[PDB]
């Protein structure tokens, strides 16, 4: 069994250093090439350069020459990657992968995947949401809906009812706003229980412990 | 240096579908290239290399072809468990190039957004903004557009859209767009509106408030 | 240590050791019957170099993917039993027409030349084309396999192999005077055969158990033109493509070891001792380049060690031309000066550029890029062989010399293009 484990889930002001970790586990680190590869969020995988364990010797992309340090302990099994002079551009998915020539035809094992966060900004969400039902006619599925904005710098879980909920639950992705977050999500089903007992969301920001609850009244 | 290049982004196909996925070098790379699919929040994993050549362990509906600068993985009568993303690599020189991907998806039939614009709340009136949403939702194919009319006005800044992705049940998807005005701007203009121009109909679905109402 | 001598990685060290030393002396005695016949002119025995040269430049493809696609244990098997009944018909046939018949006439233009050129010639090709196939169906596959994911120990073996090489190919022919000594045309031939029947027999045991051992090797995945335009199309393709010209070019080059150079330095023929201690030179320098390689290996980057081999070449052969030049004895030592300090930096060259054919390969088409890379060195050696004739002329034997530098430039020029290619431009 090969594997490969690296460190995750780091958060980095701008401007500073980090090192990225990748444990080589079931076959030496100094039989093969260890690369690294960065996979920006919707976007393509990028080669950032290789180490040979043996010598030392790296090779680097020439768009990563400046503020990509890649290195290797060949005692402790393990490759490593310095990242230089962050910006907010470097947020990413870091990838370490083996390979056995200059020219083996594959990466045949790959890393889970770091993701990397540069950013300078940690606050709570601010849970706002409501129904809207005016001047209708004929009521569709009183389509309640709820807005966390906001967020300092977490996953929001925001789940309606409490598991009483349908597949009538749709979670829009976050995107970022001024350094912070945005969310949104939409249930709209039986619309017997518009204006009449309703249910509620329950939006949890973990970073923050933001466990906040709140009931959609009516127009 | 060498860089691949995937036309497609996204390949709509069915079950049971051959779907044939193209790859098309830069320079002369010869049969130096190898094919990774990759699934959402997975890593890339083998499928063909050498432009050719089965990996171990891979099925055998999995075929790979070409040679020189265009080449093409082949997906003989698709199962449920290969929408993902391929990519090509070329290992013919350094640096290292991948190709930028290519998602497949099945296949629907067609369907028109259920928009739904919901006015400013009262907490978020007191808090010094007033972001207004529509949650158009069940759409047909992926792309759509939505129309920021505030007094008839269009206002192309301060938008924000968040589209889902394929539901595994309709196959369907959703988006939700939200204007993020000021305080004083909510207050300073009178009409919000908004509109989905999706191929469904060629009468563009457009719900709208009153800031009287 | 008694493990360590029953431990694989040397079974082989010997397995091929046999191959190599046995199969180098059958070819030198083969050509000294031949030579010792007909008189050694530019069609008498020439031919027999040609024919050789040819038989593998054309076929080798074919040879290496047959190996391919087999399993190893039987292709290996089928490998040294042709080998060995092909030497022991040759030998049985020579000692017939030794014997029993030396000259006689027959019908059709046929003369025991025409038909012994024939026979023989077709002994040679089956012998030859056995030896180089057991080469690359064995040699370079089981240095992949028995070293395993690993490179330190392979690339060591590889070096180790290279050397052993040097070694009966410097002890072949001394052997064979010795065998001319007591065994002689009559009888010499006969043992020189049986000899082989031993060797190919140990072999076939050695190497069944070699595989017993290291079980990994139990693993894999107009026809014949067919197969050889796939090898070459193949082998055009792979990226280390450039650098496998630049080895072949290397098989270019005239003057080096025993050749026209050594035959014209034969000619002042300085003293009997002094060719020995020239031949003792040589070998040094031939064994002093593995260990150079290994050590730039460790050292520094395997691309970076070509590129350093290569200046040292050009270097001697700096002084080699501008010997020739005799601007503002001498130039004959200067001659041997610069084959040898050829040779310590060709011989690191080739070990590296094996290395990179070694791994840089995928398993399935391990065979015909080393079929195919052979008959490109045969195929460039052919110039060299054919360079021998149309200007035999040891009187301006110095622009041809020119020449095998200009060759020599050219591939060296090859690989660094190729290393650039590879590893940054910055070194």
């Amino acid at each position: 069994e090969v594997q490969l484990q690296q460190s995750g889930a780091e958060l980095v002001r701008p401007g500073a250093l980090v090192k990225l970790s990748c444990k080589a586990s079931g076959f030496n680190i100094k039989d093969y090439y260890m690369h690294w590869v960065k996979e920006r969020p919707e976007q393509g995988l990028e080669w950032i350069g290789w180490i040979d364990p043996e010598n030392g010797n790296t090779i680097y992309d020439p768009k990563f020459q400046g503020k990509a340090s890649i290195t290797a302990d060949t005692s402790s099994n393990t490759a490593y990657l310095q990242l230089s002079s962050l910006t907010s551009e470097d947020t990413a998915v870091y990838y370490c992968a083996r390979k056995r020539g200059y020219y083996g035809p594959y990466f045949d094992y790959w890393g889970q995947g770091t993701t990397l966060t540069v950013s300078s900004k940690t606050t709570a969400p601010s849970v706002y949401p409501l129904a809207p039902v005016c001047g209708d006619t004929t009521g569709s599925s009183v389509t309640l809906g709820c807005l966390v904005k906001g967020y300092f710098p977490e996953p929001v879980t925001l789940t309606w009812n409490s598991g009483s909920l349908s597949s009538g639950v749709h979670t829009f992705p976050a995107v970022l706003q001024s350094g912070l977050y945005t969310l949104s999500s939409s249930v709209t089903v039986t619309s017997s229980t518009w204006p009449s007992q309703s249910i509620t969301c329950n939006v949890a920001h973990p970073a923050s412990s933001t466990k906040v609850d709140k009931k959609i009244e009516p127009a | 240096d060498i860089v691949m290049t995937q036309s497609q982004k996204f390949m709509s196909t069915s079950v049971g579908d051959r779907v044939s996925i193209t790859c098309k070098a830069s320079q002369n790379v010869g049969t130096a290239v190898a094919w990774y699919q990759k699934k959402p929040g997975q890593s890339p994993k083998l499928l063909i290399y050498s432009a050719s050549n089965r990996y171990s362990g891979v099925p055998d509906r999995f075929t790979g072809s070409g040679s020189g600068t265009d080449f093409t993985l082949t997906i003989s009568n698709m199962q449920s468990e290969d929408l993902a993303d391929y990519f090509c690599q070329q290992y013919g020189s350094y640096p290292l190039t991948f190709g930028s991907g290519t998602k497949l998806e099945i296949k629907e039939a067609e369907a028109a957004p259920t928009v739904s614009i919901f006015p400013p709340s009262s907490e978020q009136l007191t808090s010094g903004g007033a972001s207004v949403v529509c949650f158009l939702n069940n759409f047909y194919p992926k792309d759509i557009n939505v129309k920021w009319k505030i007094d008839g006005s269009e206002r192309q800044n301060g938008v924000l859209n968040s589209w889902t992705d394929q539901d595994s049940k309709d196959s369907t998807y959703s988006m939700s767009s939200t204007l993020t005005l000021t305080k004083d701007e909510y207050e300073r203009h009178n009409s919000y509106t908004c509109e989905a121009t999706h191929k469904t109909s060629t009468s563009p679905i457009v719900k709208s408030f009153n800031r009287n109402e | 240590l008694a493990n360590y001598l029953t431990s694989a990685k040397f079974l082989l060290y010997l397995g091929h050791s046999l191959s190599t030393w046995g199969d180098r002396m059958w070819h030198f005695a083969v050509s000294v019957f031949l030579v010792e016949l007909y008189g050694n002119s530019l069609l008498l025995t020439a031919v027999y170099g040609l024919v050789v040269a040819g038989s593998v430049l054309v076929l080798g493809a074919i040879i290496g993917d047959w190996v391919d696609k087999n399993a190893r244990l039987k292709v290996a098997q089928t490998s040294l039993v042709i080998q060995n009944v092909s030497v022991i018909l040759c030998g049985i046939i020579l000692m017939m027409v030794f014997l029993h018949k030396d000259e006689l006439l027959t019908m059709y233009h046929g003369w025991v030349l025409t038909s012994c050129y024939i026979l023989i010639i077709t002994i040679a090709n089956i012998a030859n084309l056995a030896s180089t196939a057991t080469a690359i169906t064995i040699q370079r596959d089981w240095i992949v396999v028995v070293a395993g994911e690993d490179r330190s120990k392979l690339a060591n073996m590889n070096a180790t192999v290279r050397r052993i090489d040097q070694l009966t190919n410097i002890l072949a022919p001394m052997a064979v005077g010795q065998i001319m000594t007591y065994g002689s045309p009559v009888i010499g031939c006969g043992f020189i055969s049986g000899w082989n029947l031993v060797s190919m027999c140990v072999e076939y045991f050695l190497l069944w158990k070699v595989y017993q051992k290291t079980p990994a090797l139990a693993v894999k995945a107009a026809e014949p033109f067919r197969t050889f335009r796939d090898g070459w199309v193949s082998y055009y393709n792979q990226p280390i493509f450039l650098a496998g010209m630049g080895l072949a070019f290397l098989y270019m080059t005239v003057l080096g070891f025993d050749c026209i150079t050594t035959g014209y330095a034969y000619t002042q023929g300085l003293s009997g001792s002094v060719l020995s201690i020239l031949m003792g030179a040589s070998a040094i320098t031939g064994i002093m380049g593995t260990v150079a390689f290994t050590w730039l290996r460790r050292k520094c980057g395997l691309v970076r060690t070509g590129l350093i081999s290569g200046w040292a070449q050009i270097s001697c052969l700096i002084l080699c031309v501008i010997s020739v030049f005799m601007p503002g004895i001498i130039s004959v030592s200067l001659l041997f000066a610069g084959v040898i300090a050829a040779r310590i930096g060709l011989w690191s060259f080739d070990l590296t550029v094996t290395q990179l054919l070694q791994e840089n390969v995928i398993e399935s088409e391990r065979g015909i890029i080393n079929g195919v890379q052979n008959s490109m060195n045969y195929l460039l050696d052919l110039l060299h062989f054919i360079m021998v004739i149309l200007a035999p002329n040891p009187e301006a034997f110095g622009l041809l010399v020119l020449i095998s530098v200009s060759f020599v430039v050219m591939g060296h020029i090859m690989y660094f293009r190729f290393a650039q290619k590879t590893l940054g431009n910055q070194l």
